[PDB]
């Protein structure tokens, strides 16, 4: 349940981005989607939900 | 799915299927028609016009 959680909350995932590859003639911008990010520390480690 | 009912959902309905390239970020213009071109690049100490 410890390990399992990790990895659900320490992720490091591949979300796209905001007017993608293929586009809608007439899109004005573009920008990456970040989703979640590896957890930096000992105390973001302690607030890990079980 | 089969529905509790007998319609039946394939991804017909529920997606777009069309047969299109891998990605969608390069485009190649010769002369401003539409092209696509083989940019080969050379080795490392190879032999050039041979």
């Amino acid at each position: 349940d410890v390990i399992t959680a990790i990895k659900a909350q320490n992720a490091q995932v591949a979300a796209g981005q905001l007017g993608g590859t293929p586009p809608v003639k007439g899109q004005q911008l573009n920008a990456s989607i970040i989703a979640q990010t590896r957890l930096t520390s000992t105390e973001e480690f302690g607030k890990i939900l079980l | 799915k089969v529905n509790q009912d007998g319609s039946r959902v394939l991804l017909r309905d529920v997606a777009k299927i069309e047969l299109g390239g891998e990605n969608y970020d390069i485009i190649a213009e010769f002369n401003g028609q539409p092209a696509s071109g083989l940019g080969i690049k050379l080795a490392t100490g190879a032999n050039a016009l041979d």
